[PDB]
């Protein structure tokens, strides 16, 4: 949907229903070897409709790079799962769940 | 009629007659004040709202300022910034050092504006030290710490204006100038303690509020 | 030697707390030349409603057309304006294959390289991790040493 | 029952940021708001809710969390200055017949 | 503790009215 | 000096110390309002403080009420203007009042000043600011008086005494304290050495020719 | 291509300045005044106007502004459409350190100035005229009130004044002691008998003035040659001076001069002319001169060297950076503390702030310790830039002028004696054994455990 | 331990700083203008089983009146006897000043 820049991070915001082709692509494309899940937080927004900001922290020590995907939810909308990518996604996923 | 004015890049429209000040809050744009409040006679005595206007070769207190057909005003300029940062060390060259015994403090606007609009550190460190005033008697309900004053003249104008009580003033003239009564006598009016809130500092207090 | 004296003996007139010469300077330093925290950088936000306008027109580093005086400004909102109603996957549609091909060209033709994170060659790059010229372990022991 | 308002400026000072949003708390009851503890006389409670509140962009954000979440809620509307042309020079009008009062600046 | 030129009776003027004020007794704003 | 700038309610100015004009001086206030607008007459606060502090002897409290009072003011208002201008002694002052001026024209012309108030010094005994203990001087020193290419200068009650060396500002105090019983003993106003008013003493190097009237005037008119 | 001064007795304006005939109006007549005062009534407003504009005149009470633009304004656009009064103050407060000139127009001919008021009155359209003299000219007002009471008596201001048909009446007000009373608006409200504290302009006299109502104050001296101004002609008058700056002047010369006096001399004449031959020259010969101030003490200070070819002149004095202020010359000889001079001055300037507004309440109590301070060498020199810093948060940043002329004397000193301010910084230091710190407390502050900041 | 002036008199004048900027919430102060007119404590608790011994309270501290001895040896038998007034504080101070003004001393310049 949109990327932003503020000093040497990068973040990519996205719809939810993307979140497997988009980290398929950050996992296995030449440019874009982000072979680790740095970390997987939330951030409430009440303001929000969907009050959740799925914030992940894909590294890249290829080219040494880091960078930033957004996603949104609510207390009923899913989001799909990442672990048939990142084993390390495990344990995240379900502290934001808890 | 509403005329047309840019403050701050943006375009506002306001009734003329208007102080530029006011032109301001309806722009969304803060401008620092001690003096001016918007329920009270204009006094142009603290020179904290100064700001930049074209064709203009000093900067402009904001508060008295009529607005013009098409003026250009700059809030955020090197002019103002400097100015702003001037007329803070001016205000808190001979206040006390007591605003942990203050009972203003934690909602003060001179640490509020001194945050946001001053230097840091001050340069004022003389061997004649700093002003130093008596305090006053004005009746049961409003404790005296006058060393505080920074000469805003908001509680006479609202003593005077608003109240219809005419005791308080500013006697004197310099530094020296103060406020008080100059006979010890009691405020006698109900609105009295409008000047509690009003004062900018915490010279005009609560008795019965004070240290709780 | 080992802590003597003890640091409740050393003299305190001896320690003088340091101050820098412009940030405690008397003279030369108004605190908005300094004010670092307020000059703060805003995030920097691209969405697809004017990634296509970029595409459409350029940009005011490598504009596309001219935009010469008036007449241009119309064909520039114009280009904003086809952004919120079409987006980017719209817009490659129908410029076709070469408009992609000159999204590439944005980046000299093969796609942008993600930025490293090092700057200490004086430039942001990988960090290149090499063999370290003395071997700790020597050759006997599984750990190899790199700088 | 939670409250929904833009809080006021308050009276002590002239910065206007905590006038910005809209706020939700949650209404005091009667009892177990506060108590007395008998040992150090420190204020007991009992109110969960108590320290909590939330902060929202718009009124429509607030009710439609507050409706959503199943909170009782009520609403005040904040009261707006009266707009009025200030002039400095009202200070020294002319004044043709009796002073109504003498201006001490 | 000292003594001081204040005035003792209520009817006397201890510093003189003055030259100028004299001449405002003078005064007249119509033609002679 | 130390001219406190609040009241001290002591037994000789305090608010109940009757004050009222002089039927003498009530004419002289009717002269003063006839001068500003009617509606405006609070204009005339410094001419009836003046008038006041001149014949009680200094702007007390009760004086102030007075003024206060025939001008239909607020008492505040009137107690600041008292405070605000220096020429209203709201403690009281000796028989004469010597001010002396002590700023950098009259401390560098003649002597400089500070001989002079020296001499002040040296003659009463006193320190600047205290009053003798006779009640006949007190001493001040203040700002320009407005005579500075006369300076050292000195003005005592409404006379000035421009021109002084440190002996002649010595008898001119002393002229002062025995003229209480012989007014013909009454120092002369003005400069002292020769000069008249603001010549060059060494000969007027100006307007020494015969002056010019109506003569030279176009026919136009 | 021509120089100015020394300009003949039968050129100058006021010429009974040195007391050669008593002020009684009979011997006023004999000096020209009062003599086709019909005519000059009766010649419209815009006829004075245009007299004054042509003779360059500009203010005299130390900001040099065009009289004739000046009174002009008071003529706005529908100036006969409301039945409020007109006033003319003229401004007799004669504050400035070193300026005596007005208190000689005023006793010694008065009626220079009681029918001055007239013609200024009546080019402004003006209903009557307030004079605002200083309290402690006492005999000054009570010679200048005969001079008007003889006006009123024999029909030359009144009712009906030098039987012109004009209505004008001329009142004193004195004052009691307050040097901030001369500026434009504190004189105002010091007559609506209010503390004598400024106003701000945008509000500008010409509109709303003294009670509310249209208003121009001037200078005595404005105002006692524009009579003249007419009976001589505006080509008469702006012969004199530069391209710019027309007319003769007063100038009381006091200070280490072997004779001080006044004198009436021509604008744009050369200072040390003016000094050298008019007032005797400087006391123990010309090279004994250190500094002059070429205004009153709200001027900045001349070293030696400058004033050698400096002409007294408005526009001249201001390349200086300096002014000609009331065109009072205070001049200082080799033996003189000069930053004792100047610190009086600011002592001077710390009592005659009124207190209204922060930069000059605060400032002028700030600056007149720091120069306390400077002058026993108690500071370091790194202190003498930070007096330089206040001094411009003050300068533009003020209710009225008052913050202009209590930092422009400083100013003026840091510019050209900083190593006399520097020469005694260092012997303090060597005197206490060590570098003064900031604020004027000594290196060992610390050691004998005193409260001192980090950057102290 | 709360500290005393040369003279005996409290040194802690109610600002509540410390109570501010505790990160556990362990100081609970109530205050007055004592019967001189003096802006002193009436009430000066601290919770010594909330606080995490960080030294933040003595940092803000204005006049140096709150501070923390030297002393580690103080395990009590119930947890009533960790609940300081200020009956207990004042009392620290006065056992405990010679100590806590050499480590004032040994310690200001850096501060
Ligand atoms: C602090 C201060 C003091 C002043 N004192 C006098 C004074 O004593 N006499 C005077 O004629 N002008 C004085 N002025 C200048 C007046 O404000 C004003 O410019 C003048 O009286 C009238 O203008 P004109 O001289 O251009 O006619 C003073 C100005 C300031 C800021
Ligand atoms: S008014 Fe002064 S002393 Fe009181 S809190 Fe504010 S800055 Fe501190
Ligand atoms: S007491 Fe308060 S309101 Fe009154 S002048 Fe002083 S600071 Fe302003
Ligand atoms: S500059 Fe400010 S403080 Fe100084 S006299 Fe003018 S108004 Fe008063
Ligand atoms: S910070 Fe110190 S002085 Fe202030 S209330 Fe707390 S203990 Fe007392
Ligand atoms: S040291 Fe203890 S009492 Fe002090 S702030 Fe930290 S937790 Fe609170
Ligand atoms: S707010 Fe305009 S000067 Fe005080
Ligand atoms: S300096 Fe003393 S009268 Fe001018």
């Amino acid at each position: 949907q949109q990327f932003s820049v503020w000093k040497d991070e990068l973040t990519i915001y996205i719809c939810p229903t993307g979140v497997i082709p988009v980290f398929s692509f950050l996992k296995y494309n030449t440019n874009a070897e982000f072979t680790q899940v740095s970390d997987i937080t939330a951030v409430d927004f009440p303001t929000r409709e969907m009050r959740f900001e799925i914030v992940y922290n894909l590294l890249s020590v290829r080219h040494n790079a880091r960078i930033r995907v957004k996603t949104y939810a609510d207390e009923v909308t899913p989001v799909p799962s990442i672990t048939s990518l990142y084993m390390g996604a495990n344990w995240y996923e379900r502290e934001v769940y808890d | 009629a509403e005329v047309e004015l840019t403050i701050d890049g943006k375009k506002v429209s306001i009734e003329a007659g208007s102080a530029l000040i006011q032109a301001c809050e309806k722009a969304g744009v803060v401008v620092p004040r001690y003096c001016y409040h918007e329920k009270l006679a204009i006094a142009g005595n603290c020179r904290m709202c100064l700001v930049e206007v074209e064709r203009s070769p000093k900067p402009v207190a904001s508060c008295a300022w009529p607005v013009q057909a098409g003026m250009v005003v700059k809030t955020n300029s090197p002019l103002t910034h400097k100015a702003r940062e001037g007329v803070m060390e001016f205000l808190l060259a001979n206040h006390p050092l007591d605003c942990p015994i203050c009972d203003q403090g934690g909602e003060c606007d001179l640490q509020d504006q001194s945050m946001r609009y001053g230097a840091d550190r001050g340069r004022f460190h003389e061997i004649g030290g700093k002003r130093a005033v008596e305090d006053k008697n004005i009746g049961p309900l409003i404790k005296t710490s006058m060393n505080r004053c920074i000469h805003c003249t908001r509680c006479v104008r609202f003593m005077n204006d608003i109240a219809g009580a005419p005791e308080l003033g500013s006697t004197g003239r310099g530094n020296d100038l103060q406020i008080g009564t100059y006979l010890e006598k009691n405020l006698d009016s109900e609105l009295s303690g409008n000047v509690i809130d009003l004062c900018p500092v915490g010279a005009l207090t609560s008795k019965p509020y004070a240290f709780r | 030697y080992n802590r003597n004296p003890s640091p409740g003996d050393n003299p305190p007139l001896e320690y003088t707390d340091p101050v820098t010469i412009p940030a405690g300077d008397i003279a030369d330093n108004p605190y908005w030349k300094r004010d670092f925290r307020r000059n703060y950088p805003r995030p920097s936000v691209i969405a697809q409603a004017q990634q296509v306008a970029l595409l459409s027109v350029g940009s005011a580093a490598q504009p596309r057309v001219e935009l010469i005086g008036e007449e241009g400004t119309k064909a520039l909102v114009a280009a904003e304006e086809e952004g919120k109603e079409k987006g980017v996957a719209k817009y490659l549609e129908e410029k076709g294959a070469e408009e992609a091909k000159r999204v590439l060209a944005l980046t000299g033709g093969l796609p942008p390289t993600p930025s490293g994170q090092t700057m200490v060659t004086g430039q942001w790059d990988v960090h290149k991790y090499g063999l370290a010229e003395e071997q700790s372990y020597g050759g006997s022991y599984p750990c190899r040493s790199f700088v | 029952t939670v409250r929904i308002y833009k809080p006021a400026k308050p009276a002590t000072q002239s910065g206007e940021k905590n006038t910005q949003l809209w706020r939700m708390d949650w209404d005091v009851l009667g009892k177990g708001h506060r108590w007395e503890n008998p040992l150090m006389g420190w204020q007991s409670s009992a109110d969960f809710m108590q320290g909590t509140h939330l902060t929202f962009k718009t009124k429509e954000d607030a009710i439609a969390f507050a409706e959503k979440q199943g909170y009782e809620y009520f609403v005040q509307e904040p009261n707006e200055r009266h707009f009025r042309p200030k002039a400095y020079a009202n200070n020294f009008l002319y004044s043709p017949g009796k002073l109504k009062h003498i201006r001490t600046k | 503790r000292p003594s001081f030129a204040i005035a003792r009776s209520p009817n006397e003027q201890v510093f003189p009215a003055g030259a100028f004020y004299e001449s405002i007794l003078r005064w007249n704003p119509n033609p002679v | 000096s130390d001219t406190l700038m609040v009241h001290r309610n002591t037994p000789e100015n305090n608010p109940d110390i009757p004050f009222k004009f002089t039927p003498e001086n009530e004419k002289i206030i009717e002269q003063i309002l006839k001068r500003y607008p009617p509606q405006y007459k609070k204009a005339a606060v410094m001419p009836l403080l003046d008038l006041g502090q001149r014949q009680h002897g200094f702007c007390s409290i009760s004086v102030m009420n007075e003024v206060a009072r025939i001008l239909e003011m607020p008492p505040m208002r009137v107690y600041e203007v008292a405070s605000f201008y220096t020429m209203y002694n709201r403690t009281p002052v000796g028989k004469f009042h010597v001010q002396a001026c002590t700023t950098t024209p009259c401390q560098l012309g003649g002597c400089g000043s500070d001989a002079i108030v020296k001499a002040i010094k040296e003659h009463l005994g006193i320190n600047q600011g205290e009053t003798t203990p006779d009640g006949l001087f007190t001493f001040i020193e203040v700002e320009c008086l407005g005579a500075c290419v006369n300076a050292p200068m000195v003005q005592i009650n409404d006379d000035y005494y421009e021109d002084l060396t440190p002996e002649t500002i010595k008898q001119v105090l002393t002229a002062l304290k025995e003229s209480v019983n012989d007014v013909s003993k009454a120092p002369k106003p003005g400069p002292q050495s020769g000069r008249q008013s603001c010549e060059n003493s060494a000969g007027l190097t100006s307007l020494t020719s015969e002056p010019w009237g109506p003569e030279k005037t176009r026919p136009d008119l | 291509v021509r120089t100015y001064g020394g300009l003949k007795d039968q050129d100058r304006i006021f010429q009974n300045l040195y007391g050669r005939y008593p002020p009684d109006l009979k011997h006023a007549k004999k000096m020209g005044d009062w003599y086709k005062t019909k005519e000059i009534l009766l010649k419209g407003h815009d006829w004075i106007i245009g007299e004054i504009k042509a003779s360059g005149l500009r203010g005299r009470g130390g900001a040099g502004f065009p009289s004739g633009l000046k009174w002009s304004f008071m003529n706005f656009k529908d100036w006969d459409k409301d039945n409020k009064p007109r006033y003319l103050v003229v401004n007799a407060d004669e504050g400035e350190p070193g300026t005596c000139k007005d208190r000689e127009i005023m006793r010694k001919d008065p009626h220079k100035l009681v029918e001055g008021c007239l013609v200024a009155g009546r080019a402004m359209n003006a209903t009557a005229a307030y004079i605002y003299i200083r309290g402690e000219f006492y005999q000054e007002a009570a010679i200048l009130q005969n001079a008007i009471n003889e006006a009123y008596a024999e029909g030359l201001i009144g009712k009906n004044a030098c039987g012109s048909g004009y209505d004008f009446d001329v009142y004193i007000h004195r004052g009691a002691g307050a040097y901030v009373c001369g500026e434009e608006t504190s004189l105002i409200e010091s007559l609506e008998g209010k503390p004598g504290k400024p106003r701000l302009k945008p509000p500008f006299p010409a509109a709303v003035g003294l009670f509310g109502c249209p208003s121009t104050v001037a200078n005595v001296e404005t105002v006692s040659v524009a009579p003249t101004i007419c009976r001589r002609g505006g080509a008469w008058f702006a012969s004199f001076g530069r391209e710019r700056n027309h007319g003769t002047k007063l100038f009381c010369i006091s200070g280490h001069v072997n004779n001080p006096c006044t004198v009436e001399e021509e604008m744009s004449i050369p200072m040390r002319e003016l000094i050298e031959k008019h007032c005797g020259g400087v006391r123990g010969g010309w090279d004994n001169l250190l500094a002059v101030i070429p205004g009153g003490s709200s001027t900045p200070i001349l070293p030696k060297h400058i004033c050698d070819d400096q002409l007294m002149d408005f526009d001249a004095l201001k390349d200086s950076q300096s002014g000609l202020g009331t065109a009072a010359v205070i001049v200082m000889d080799k033996s003189t503390d000069v930053v004792r001079a100047i610190s009086r001055l600011s002592h001077f300037y710390r009592h005659e702030s009124c207190g209204q507004c922060t930069p000059c309440r605060e400032g002028s109590k700030w600056t007149d310790q720091i120069m306390k301070r400077f002058e026993k060498g108690m500071g370091r020199p790194r202190e003498i830039d930070m007096l330089q810093e206040l001094t411009k948060q003050v300068e533009g940043h003020t209710i009225c002028a008052l913050g202009e002329a209590f930092a422009w004397p400083i100013q003026g000193l840091i510019r050209h004696f900083r190593p006399e301010l520097e020469a005694r910084m260092k012997k303090f230091a060597e005197e206490t054994g060590g570098q003064a710190l900031a604020g004027g407390w000594t290196h060992d502050s610390r050691q004998k455990g005193r409260l001192v900041s980090p950057g102290m | 331990a709360l500290r005393r002036y040369p003279s005996g008199e409290e040194r802690c004048i109610a600002c509540k700083l410390c109570e501010a900027v505790c990160p556990a919430q362990a100081i609970t102060i109530e205050a007055e203008e004592r019967a001189d007119g003096s802006r002193r404590t009436t009430r000066y608790d601290i919770d010594m089983t909330k606080c995490i011994y960080c030294g933040f309270c003595q940092e803000s501290c204005p006049v140096d009146a709150i501070v923390e001895s030297p002393n580690a040896e103080y395990a009590t038998e119930t947890r009533e006897e960790l609940l300081y007034n200020k009956e207990k504080l004042l009392a620290n101070g006065d056992k405990w000043e010679p100590e806590l003004a050499a480590a004032i001393r040994a310690d200001a310049p850096y501060r």
